[PDB]
Protein backbone atom coordinates (compact mmCIF):
# COMPACT_ATOMS: atom_id res chain seq x y z
CA UNK A 1 0.00 0.00 0.00
CA UNK A 2 1.20 3.66 -0.78
CA UNK A 3 1.16 5.72 2.09
CA UNK A 4 -1.18 8.71 2.28
CA UNK A 5 0.08 11.70 1.26
CA UNK A 6 -1.64 13.12 4.36
CA UNK A 7 -2.61 11.85 7.79
CA UNK A 8 -6.57 13.44 6.45
CA UNK A 9 -6.28 11.67 3.01
CA UNK A 10 -5.72 8.18 5.03
CA UNK A 11 -8.84 5.80 3.87
CA UNK A 12 -10.58 3.73 6.22
CA UNK A 13 -13.43 1.56 6.17
CA UNK A 14 -15.81 2.75 9.53
CA UNK A 15 -16.80 -0.35 11.63
CA UNK A 16 -20.16 -0.68 12.26
CA UNK A 17 -21.50 1.90 14.79
CA UNK A 18 -19.42 4.67 13.54
CA UNK A 19 -20.80 3.89 9.93
CA UNK A 20 -24.54 3.39 11.14
CA UNK A 21 -23.35 7.09 12.78
CA UNK A 22 -21.99 8.57 9.64
CA UNK A 23 -25.16 7.26 7.53
CA UNK A 24 -27.62 9.05 9.56
CA UNK A 25 -26.13 12.17 8.31
CA UNK A 26 -25.90 11.53 4.90
CA UNK A 27 -23.22 8.90 3.78
CA UNK A 28 -23.80 6.58 1.19
CA UNK A 29 -20.31 4.96 1.12
CA UNK A 30 -18.51 2.19 3.17
CA UNK A 31 -14.69 3.97 2.54
CA UNK A 32 -14.14 7.41 3.44
CA UNK A 33 -10.63 9.50 4.03
CA UNK A 34 -10.28 10.02 7.89
CA UNK A 35 -11.35 14.36 6.51
CA UNK A 36 -14.72 12.96 5.76
CA UNK A 37 -14.89 11.17 8.62
CA UNK A 38 -14.25 14.15 10.45
CA UNK A 39 -16.51 16.41 8.73
CA UNK A 40 -19.56 13.81 8.85
CA UNK A 41 -19.13 13.08 13.07
CA UNK A 42 -18.86 17.24 13.24
CA UNK A 43 -22.24 17.62 11.11
CA UNK A 44 -23.61 14.67 13.14
CA UNK A 45 -23.09 17.30 16.58
CA UNK A 46 -24.28 20.33 14.92
CA UNK A 47 -27.66 18.71 13.42
CA UNK A 48 -28.53 16.90 17.41
CA UNK A 49 -27.08 20.14 18.82
CA UNK A 50 -24.66 18.35 21.03
CA UNK A 51 -22.24 21.12 21.84
CA UNK A 52 -22.48 23.38 25.34
CA UNK A 53 -24.27 26.85 23.49
CA UNK A 54 -22.28 28.99 25.71
CA UNK A 55 -19.36 26.80 26.06
CA UNK A 56 -19.04 25.43 22.25
CA UNK A 57 -16.26 23.46 22.94
CA UNK A 58 -17.96 21.10 25.02
CA UNK A 59 -19.80 18.07 23.53
CA UNK A 60 -22.84 16.17 25.48
CA UNK A 61 -23.28 12.51 24.35
CA UNK A 62 -24.51 10.40 26.99
CA UNK A 63 -25.66 7.60 26.13
CA UNK A 64 -25.89 8.40 22.21
CA UNK A 65 -24.37 6.81 18.74
CA UNK A 66 -21.56 9.18 19.55
CA UNK A 67 -21.17 8.41 23.17
CA UNK A 68 -21.34 4.88 23.15
CA UNK A 69 -18.31 5.20 20.17
CA UNK A 70 -16.46 6.82 22.47
CA UNK A 71 -17.52 5.80 25.22
CA UNK A 72 -18.18 8.96 27.85
CA UNK A 73 -20.55 11.57 28.15
CA UNK A 74 -19.12 14.50 27.47
CA UNK A 75 -15.88 15.61 25.78
CA UNK A 76 -13.67 18.48 24.96
CA UNK A 77 -13.14 19.51 21.25
CA UNK A 78 -9.66 20.54 22.81
CA UNK A 79 -8.57 16.63 23.37
CA UNK A 80 -7.34 16.43 20.03
CA UNK A 81 -5.14 13.41 20.38
CA UNK A 82 -7.96 12.01 23.22
CA UNK A 83 -10.56 12.40 19.89
CA UNK A 84 -8.25 10.79 17.35
CA UNK A 85 -7.64 7.75 19.69
CA UNK A 86 -11.33 7.09 20.04
CA UNK A 87 -12.28 7.71 16.63
CA UNK A 88 -9.05 5.34 15.14
CA UNK A 89 -10.58 2.44 17.73
CA UNK A 90 -13.62 2.54 15.37
CA UNK A 91 -11.93 2.66 11.90
CA UNK A 92 -10.30 0.12 9.98
CA UNK A 93 -7.33 1.87 7.33
CA UNK A 94 -7.64 0.48 3.87
CA UNK A 95 -5.19 0.73 0.60
CA UNK A 96 -4.73 3.05 -1.42
CA UNK B 1 -15.82 30.74 19.46
CA UNK B 2 -18.37 28.38 17.63
CA UNK B 3 -18.23 24.83 17.68
CA UNK B 4 -17.98 24.54 13.70
CA UNK B 5 -14.26 26.69 13.96
CA UNK B 6 -13.27 24.57 17.09
CA UNK B 7 -14.24 21.09 15.31
CA UNK B 8 -12.40 22.90 12.11
CA UNK B 9 -8.96 22.83 14.44
CA UNK B 10 -9.18 19.23 14.20
CA UNK B 11 -8.36 18.47 10.82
Amino acid sequence: SQIPASEQETLVRPKPLLLKLLKSVGAQKDTYTMKEVLFYLGQYIMTKRLYDAAQQHIVYCSNDLLGDLFGVPSFSVKEHRKIYTMIYRNLVVVNQ
Amino acid sequence: TSFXEYWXLLP
